[PDB]
RNA sequence: AGCCAGGAUGUUGGCUUAGAAGCAGCCAUCAUUUAAAGAAAGCGUAAUAGCUCACUGGUCGAGUCGGCCUGCGCGGAAGA
């Protein structure tokens, strides 16, 4: 890896997400298997691509240092493998209910999601929002 | 009319040969023998008759696929020539051009295939021709012999090279050897090893008295450079010693012949390319080997290579040409293939007998 | 019932099935019956051409059920067929094959991630010409 | 065990060891690394 | 440094008219998704079932990893 000069762009990247974006939601893969892996590539890869990076840096030092600038609130959600994918196309998306319906799919063991606050809401998975 | 399709038909029935030479119905029936033992569920449990089951098949797929290649693809040839002289289509009749030449081009992978050419076949050889007994009437035949295979590679494009020269006493060599380069080189003259009959009226007696000589004539390849196997030490004789007379313009400007004896099977060799020493008997341990090599196949023959222990030794290609000058007569004893134009065949005209040794060779 | 059982790939060809002779190995290994592949490559192959290397993926049941999916063909030999010249690189930049364009790129890119994935028509292509420049083939636009 | 005078890590798993004032070299792989003296 | 996981899709790997699901020969050595993945570290090999190192995250949460200049020691060191 390197210093502050690598470490900084992941999160400056992080920075051009919360440009736009709006409900970010996570995910865990702290154990996750190869078809765990398989579905969360291959989905990545076809879904945005621009969003459902697994940025997984999720240190209160590191995914704190991703949100000074959005919900604050998000500072909480550092331990137990946080990987933010906010929504850029739409505004409140479908990927909370999609993410949901991961675990819903295959996606059993992933047992620190919970999506974050930017429209304040967490664990209990939500449907009264626009997909 | 088309004289192509006058080919398509020479073709075709030169493939009926192509399949009348490798017995097309056993190559199908034994191809389907290595089908049913693939079946067996051993196949992983025996790995090195895998390996050899598989070996069996891919040298069947390559011939018995390319017959059946030859099969559908002549049938094919065989309409898309005459669709174009009926319907008139100029590029048709220039793709069945390249359709035929290919299928020949086929002909030509079972050409090589056909000659079964293996170990040094595909490379350069020696030759070495003897003379036999009766004084000058041997030695002109000797010469006779060999300076119309040294007209022969000439015509064919093979470099010559005499390693060795020893004249006997009148007009003729006792011993010669030469080197033929060129591709395939040992298997266009592999097959001419043996003794070769001379008949025809002596000029060396008043009157007449037509006198039957002898000379044979022996063809071993280049091994190159290394069998992998070397059985060098085996009672090594060395006998390096001046030649003849270097008089005028003799033989390579040499004299200096390096006599080199293998005792155990009594093999000699010898060589006379330079006055280097050092030179002659590094060139002539490598044709010693080599002599010492076709001794090797030899044994294999012996056996149960190619002779076929059906009654008794089936074999004895000692007397395998016959040349009767006053009659104009040369028979190949091994095929039967006559020629009525010594001459023709005195400059080097040996085509006719090369496919005939091609076929029992 | 559950996911797998006996997973495998296989079949280099397209028309040709052949149980006993090439797959004759791969099917008793894995507790199947050669005419049921025989003919099971046979109720697919029909609708797509015939001849060509096409792959496929063989999943096996505990209740003996062999599901059966085909893949695309690989980039080097379709490659191979979109120039027409059978030839590989024994020296990498010396064994030079053959021009392929981009608009011939182009359509190869989208086919290949119609039966793969892929993100991008472009990013696929430079995996192809990734793998092009990988065997000696010279690539253009 | 190989007996030498000079001993090294032949392999990745084997390692370094002073038994009783001895240099080892231990081994979790082919027992043919297993080392002493040196 | 461990304890938990990935190590994938790529071109089933292509060519010397033997075969190469990360591994005998020759080769490349460009990607895609990239938290990150080399046709590569070792074996199971007719490419048969896989487990791991590279590199990368979660937890614990402090120092640690080697090289160099050198003092004093150990092994190498078995005879009547
Ligand atoms: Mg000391
Ligand atoms: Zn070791």
């Amino acid at each position: 890896m390197a210093l502050n000069l690598q470490d900084k762009q992941a999160i400056v990247a992080e920075v051009s997400e919360v440009a736009k974006g709006a409900l970010s939601a996570v995910v865990a893969d702290s154990r996750g298997v190869t078809v765990d892996k398989m579905t969360e590539l291959r989905k990545a890869g076809r879904e945005a691509g621009v969003y459902m990076r697994v940025v997984r840096n999720t240190l209160l030092r590191r995914a704190v240092e991703g949100t000074p600038f959005e919900c604050l609130k998000d500072a909480f959600v550092g331990p137990t493998l946080i990987a933010y994918s906010m929504e850029h196309p739409g505004a409140a998306a479908r990927l909370f209910k999609e993410f949901a319906k991961a675990n819903a799919k295959f996606e059993v063991k992933a047992a620190a999601f919970e999506g974050e606050l930017i429209p304040a809401s967490q664990i209990d998975r939500l449907a009264t929002l626009p997909t | 009319i088309n004289p192509v399709n006058n080919r398509i038909q020479d073709l075709t029935e030169r493939s009926d040969v192509l399949r009348g030479y490798l017995d097309y119905d056993a190559k199908k029936e034994r191809l389907e023998e290595v089908n049913a033992e693939l079946e067996q569920p051993d196949v992983w449990n025996e790995p090195e008759r895998a390996q050899a089951l598989g070996k069996e098949r891919s040298s069947l797929e390559a011939v018995v696929d390319t017959l059946d290649q030859m099969k559908q693809g002549l049938e094919d040839v065989s309409g898309l020539l005459e669709l174009a002289v009926e319907a008139d289509d100029e590029e048709t009749f220039n793709e069945a051009v390249a359709e035929l030449d290919a299928l020949e081009e086929k002909l030509a992978q079972l050409e090589f295939r056909r000659m079964f050419s293996g170990e040094y076949d595909s490379a350069d050889c020696y030759l070495d021709i003897q003379a036999g007994s009766g004084g000058t009437e041997a030695q002109d035949w000797a010469s006779m012999l060999e300076r119309m295979y040294l007209r022969w590679a000439e015509s064919r494009g093979f470099k010559t090279e005499i390693i060795e020269e020893s004249e006997g006493e009148v007009a003729g060599i006792k011993s010669v050897t030469i080197k033929i380069s060129g591709d395939y080189a040992y298997g266009w003259l592999r097959t001419e090893t043996g003794v070769h009959r001379l008949v025809r009226k002596s000029p060396f007696d008043s009157g007449g008295r037509r006198h039957t000589s002898f000379s044979s004539a022996f063809v071993y390849p280049e091994v190159d450079d290394d069998i992998d196997i070397e059985i060098n030490p085996a009672d090594l004789r060395i006998d390096v010693y001046r030649t003849s007379g270097a008089g005028g313009q003799h033989v390579n400007r040499t004299e200096s012949a390096v006599r080199i004896t293998h005792i155990p099977t009594g093999i000699v060799t010898q060589c006379q390319n330079d006055r280097s020493q050092h030179k002659n008997k590094d060139q002539a341990m490598k044709q010693m080997k080599a002599k010492l090599y076709e001794l090797e196949m030899q044994k294999k023959n012996a056996e149960k290579q190619a002779m076929e222990d059906n009654k008794s030794d089936i074999g004895w290609g000692s007397q395998i040409r016959s040349y009767v000058l006053d009659d104009s007569r040369i028979k190949d004893l091994r095929t039967g293939v006559e020629t009525r134009n010594t001459q023709a065949v005195l400059d080097g005209s040996l085509d006719q007998f090369i496919e005939a040794s091609l076929k029992a060779g | 019932a559950k996911k797998v059982q006996a997973y495998v790939k296989l079949q280099v060809a397209a028309g040709m099935a052949n149980p006993s002779p090439p797959v004759g190995p791969a099917l008793g290994q894995q507790g199947v019956n050669i005419m049921e592949f025989c003919k099971a490559f046979n109720a697919k192959t029909d609708s797509i051409e015939k001849g060509l290397p096409i792959p496929v993926v063989i999943t096996v049941y505990a209740d003996r059920s062999f599901t059966f999916v085909t893949k695309t063909p690989p980039a080097a030999v379709l490659l191979k067929k979109a120039a027409g010249i059978k030839s590989g690189s024994g020296k990498p930049n010396k064994d030079k094959v053959g021009k392929i364009s981009r608009a011939q790129l182009q359509e190869i890119a989208q086919t290949k991630a119609a039966d793969m994935t892929g993100a991008d028509i472009e990013a696929m292509t430079r995996s192809i010409e990734g793998t092009a420049r990988s065997m000696g083939l010279v690539v253009e636009d | 065990m190989k007996v030498r005078a000079s001993v090294k890590k032949l392999c990745r798993n084997c390692k370094i060891v002073k038994r009783d004032g001895v240099i080892r070299v231990i081994c979790s792989a082919e027992p043919k690394h297993k080392q002493r003296q040196g």
